[PDB]
C-alpha cells in the first residue's frame, strides 16, 4: 500500500525546498533590499527554477490519483501537489499571453498624462488632494481615462478566455472560479463544501450594512455642496471626479473636507517624539513587547542581529516598498521604508504582524506554505493594525499627559476615515466582484460592456461620470492588481474576515468596553486560545478554520456594527433631513 | 556552533538520511544502496520515478534560525560488565599535614 510512500514524497519534495526554494526567496530578499544588476541575474535565474522544478513535480503529479487518500492530514496536503495549471495547452497561445501583459504594464509604468506632466507618482494623488479648480484639472482628468481606455480595452478580454479554457480542466467555473473556489472544504457530513454558493453567501453580507451606508451617504451630502455647488444632485447621486481617487477607493485625501468637528482634528505621533528621544529603532521595540505579551511566542535572536529596519543611507537603490518576507524555518527578516509617520505606524503592526503568523505555519511544509486559504493571510497581518489606532494605548505610551481626558466625540473622528477606507469602499469592491463574476461567464454582450459596469456604478455606488464617452473604454481595468495577474477579492474577503475575528478579540481577554477601543495587552491569559486557531494552518479545511474562533461557522457582519456600536445611534440624529433613495437618470453632461 | 564550521556558499557537506522501510537495531550500521520497494515493481539499477534514492543532505546556513540550528550532539555512552573497572572518574582532593 502507497499511502505512505506517497507521504514519502512529500518531505522529499521540502528537502529539496529547503536548499533550492529557500534561496530563491533569500535571492529575492537579496534584490530588493540591494539592487545592482547582476542580482536580478540569479534572481531571475532561481525565480524561473522555482517554478520549473515546481513544474518538474507536476508532470509525476498526474500519476497518482485524489479520492484514494482518507486520512484529512494528506487530504489538503496532496491537492496542492497535483495543480498543474495552464500548463496542458501549447506554446501557440500561453506564449503570446505574457507578451500582452508586459505591453500593459509599459503603458501603466511609463505613462504621461499631458498635453504639468507627471507619472504615475505618488504625486497623482497629490492633485486629487490640494487642488479644487475643475478647469486647470479637466484635462488632466479625461486625458487620463483617454490614453488608458482606448489602449487597454482590445487586449484585455483576451487574458480571461484562456483561463476559462483551463478553468474546467481544474474542475472550475471561470477565472473567477479560481478566484472565488479557493474555498474547498471536504471531510464528514458537515464539511463538504461545492464551490459555486459563495454568490449567494456575499449577498446578504451587505444587506445588514446597507443602512449603516446609505446612513454614512447622505452624511456627506450637507458639506460638499458649500464647495461645488453646482455640480451634485441635491436627493440623488454623485459626479465622479470629487471620490478623494481616481476610483473612489482612497477616501482619505478628502478628510479635511469630510471632518466631523473642526474644532479638533486627529492625533498624530509626529510631535512629541522629537522630544523624549524615541526614533525609529525605539518603538519597534515596543512592537515586539506588543507582539510577546499576548501568549504568542518570542521571536528569534537572529530578527535583532540580521535584520535591515531602517533605511540604509550607503547610496543604496532600496525600492521602499513596505512588505512581509516569509522566508521560513527561523529565517524571520522584515523590511520597510521605517519613518515616524501615522500611515507607517499602523502598518507598522502589519507586516511585521505577518511573521506571528509566518511561525504559524513554520511547523507546516512547503506546499502549503500560506495560511488557511489566501483570505486569512492578509486578515491577521491586520486584525492587530486597525486596533494599534487605539486611543487608550496612546495615552499610556506617553505621548498625551494624563489631564487630556478623551471626550465621547473623540472616537467618531477617527472611525469615520476608517469607515471611509474601508466600510466606504465597499460598496465599490463589491460591485467590482459582480463585475467580474458577470462578465466571465458571457450573459452580457460584446458591445455593452461599458454602460454595465457604468449601471452598476449608477444603481449601487451613485456615482456618475460627468463626460460623455464611447463604448471601448475599460476604466474597471485601470487598476493593476485588475488588470495583472493579481486577486482583488482577497482586499474585501480581507475585511468581512477579520470583521469576525474582532468579535473573537472580545471574549479572548475578557473585554468588556467599546469594541472600536480594544487594546488586547496588560493579559497574558489571553493567549491560551490564541495558540489554538494558529496551530491548526492550512492543514485542515477553512470549515474548521472558523468553528475554532467565534464558534459559528456562519459568514455574520453583526460584529461590524458592534465595532461601531456608538456609531449607528449618534448617525440617527444627524441626515434624516434628507430623503433616502436613489434616481438613476441623473447626469452632469446634460447639455 | 555555526559561527565557525560554515559559510555562505553552502555548507551541504554534512549528510543525513530522511527514511526506510525497515528498522534498524541500534549497535550497527549500514551504507547499503538499497533500492526502494513500492509494490508490483521490479528494480532498474538507476534512478528516477519510484526510485527514490535515500542519499540526501541537509541545508545549512549561517542565518538558519535560532531553533533549526545545528547541533553539534555527541552521546557519550558508559558500559561495565561485571569487570574490574579501569576508566576511574576525578578523584579527590588531596591534602596532607
Ligand atoms: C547590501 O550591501 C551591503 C553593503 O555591501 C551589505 O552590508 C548588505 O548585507 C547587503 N544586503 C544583503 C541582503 O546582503
Ligand atoms: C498596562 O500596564 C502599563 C504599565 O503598568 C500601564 O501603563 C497601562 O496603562 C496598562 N494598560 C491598561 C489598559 O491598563
Ligand atoms: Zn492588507
Amino acid at each position: 500500500l502507497t499511502e505512505e510512500n506517497a507521504k514519502t514524497f512529500l518531505n522529499n519534495f521540502n528537502q529539496e525546498a529547503e536548499d533550492l526554494s529557500y534561496q530563491s526567496s533569500l535571492a529575492s530578499w537579496n534584490y530588493n533590499t540591494n539592487i545592482t544588476e547582476e542580482n536580478a541575474q540569479k534572481m531571475s535565474e532561481a525565480a524561473a527554477k522555482w517554478s520549473a522544478f515546481y513544474e518538474e513535480q507536476s508532470k509525476t503529479a498526474q500519476s497518482f490519483s485524489l479520492q484514494e487518500i482518507q486520512t484529512p492530514i494528506i487530504k489538503r496536503q496532496l491537492q496542492a501537489l497535483q495543480q498543474s495549471g495552464s500548463s496542458a495547452l501549447s506554446a501557440d497561445k500561453n506564449k503570446q499571453l505574457n507578451t500582452i501583459l508586459n505591453t500593459m504594464s509599459t503603458i501603466y509604468s511609463t505613462g504621461k498624462v499631458c498635453n504639468e506632466c507627471l507619472l504615475l507618482e505618488p504625486g497623482l494623488d497629490e492633485i486629487m488632494a490640494t487642488s479644487t479648480d475643475y478647469n486647470s484639472r479637466l484635462w488632466a482628468w479625461e486625458g487620463w481615462r483617454a490614453e488608458v481606455g482606448k489602449q487597454l480595452r482590445p487586449l484585455y478580454e483576451e487574458y480571461v478566455v484562456l483561463k476559462n479554457e483551463m478553468a474546467r480542466a481544474n474542475n472550475y467555473n471561470d477565472y473567477g472560479d479560481y478566484w472565488r473556489g479557493d474555498y474547498e472544504a471536504e471531510g464528514a457530513d458537515g464539511y463538504n463544501y461545492n464551490r459555486n454558493q459563495l454568490i449567494e453567501d456575499v449577498e446578504r453580507t451587505f444587506a445588514e450594512i446597507k443602512p449603516l451606508y446609505e446612513h454614512l451617504h447622505a452624511y456627506v451630502r450637507r458639506k460638499l455642496m458649500d464647495t461645488y455647488p453646482s455640480y451634485i444632485s441635491p436627493t440623488g447621486c454623485l459626479p465622479a471626479h470629487l471620490l478623494g481617487d481616481m476610483w473612489g477607493r482612497f477616501w482619505t485625501n478628502l478628510y479635511p473636507l469630510t471632518v466631523p468637528f473642526a474644532q479638533k482634528p486627529n492625533i498624530d505621533v509626529t510631535d512629541a517624539m522629537m522630544n523624549q528621544g524615541w526614533d525609529a529603532e525605539r518603538i519597534f521595540q515596543e512592537a515586539e513587547k506588543f507582539f510577546v505579551s499576548v501568549g504568542l511566542p518570542h521571536m528569534t535572536q537572529g530578527f535583532w542581529a540580521n535584520s535591515m529596519l531602517t533605511e540604509p543611507a550607503d547610496g543604496r537603490k532600496v525600492v521602499c516598498h513596505p512588505t512581509a518576507w516569509d522566508l521560513g524555518h527561523g529565517d524571520f527578516r522584515i523590511k520597510m521604508c521605517t519613518k515616524v509617520t501615522m500611515d507607517n505606524f499602523l502598518t507598522a503592526h502589519h507586516e511585521m504582524g505577518h511573521i506571528q503568523y509566518d511561525m504559524a505555519y513554520a511547523r507546516q511544509p512547503f506546499l502549503l506554505r500560506n495560511g488557511a486559504n489566501e483570505g486569512f493571510h492578509e486578515a491577521v497581518g491586520e486584525i492587530m493594525s486597525l486596533s494599534a489606532a487605539t486611543p487608550k494605548h496612546l495615552k499610556s505610551i506617553g505621548l498625551l499627559p494624563s489631564d487630556f481626558q478623551e471626550d465621547s466625540e473623540t472616537e467618531i473622528n477617527f472611525l469615520l476615515k476608517q469607515a471611509l477606507t474601508i466600510v466606504g469602499t465597499l460598496p465599490f469592491t463589491y460591485m467590482l466582484e459582480k463585475w467580474r463574476w458577470m462578465v466571465f461567464r458571457g450573459e452580457i454582450p460584446k458591445e455593452q460592456w461599458m454602460k454595465k459596469w457604468w449601471e452598476m456604478k449608477r444603481e449601487i455606488v451613485g456615482v456618475v461620470e460627468p463626460l460623455p464617452h464611447d463604448e471601448t473604454y475599460c476604466d474597471p481595468a485601470s487598476l493593476f492588481h485588475v488588470s495583472n495577474d493579481y486577486s482583488f477579492i482577497r482586499y474585501y474577503t480581507r475585511t468581512i474576515y477579520q470583521f469576525q475575528f474582532q468579535e473573537a478579540l472580545c471574549q479572548a481577554a475578557k473585554y468588556n468596553g467599546s469594541l472600536h477601543k480594544c487594546d488586547i495587552s496588560n493579559s497574558t491569559e489571553a493567549g491560551q486560545k490564541l495558540l489554538k486557531m494558529l496551530s491548526l494552518g492550512n492543514s485542515e479545511p477553512w470549515t474548521k478554520a472558523l468553528e475554532n474562533v467565534v464558534g459559528a461557522r456562519n459568514m455574520d457582519v453583526k460584529p461590524l456594527l458592534n465595532y461601531f456600536q456608538p456609531l449607528f445611534d449618534w448617525l440617527k440624529e444627524q441626515n434624516r433631513n434628507s430623503f433616502v433613495g436613489w434616481n438613476t437618470e441623473w447626469s452632469p453632461y446634460a447639455d | 556552533s555555526n559561527k565557525l564550521d560554515s559559510k555562505v556558499s553552502g555548507n551541504y557537506n554534512y549528510l543525513y538520511r530522511l527514511f526506510r522501510k525497515s528498522n534498524l537495531k541500534p549497535f550497527e550500521r549500514d551504507i547499503s544502496t538499497e533500492i526502494y520497494q513500492a509494490g508490483n515493481k521490479p528494480c532498474n539499477g538507476v534512478a528516477g520515478f519510484n526510485c527514490y534514492f535515500p542519499l540526501r543532505s541537509y541545508s545549512f546556513r549561517p542565518t538558519y534560525g535560532v531553533g533549526h540550528q545545528p547541533y553539534r550532539v555527541v552521546v557519550l555512552s558508559f558500559e561495565l560488565l561485571h569487570a574490574p573497572a579501569t576508566v576511574c572518574g576525578p578523584k579527590k582532593s588531596t591534602n596532607l599535614v
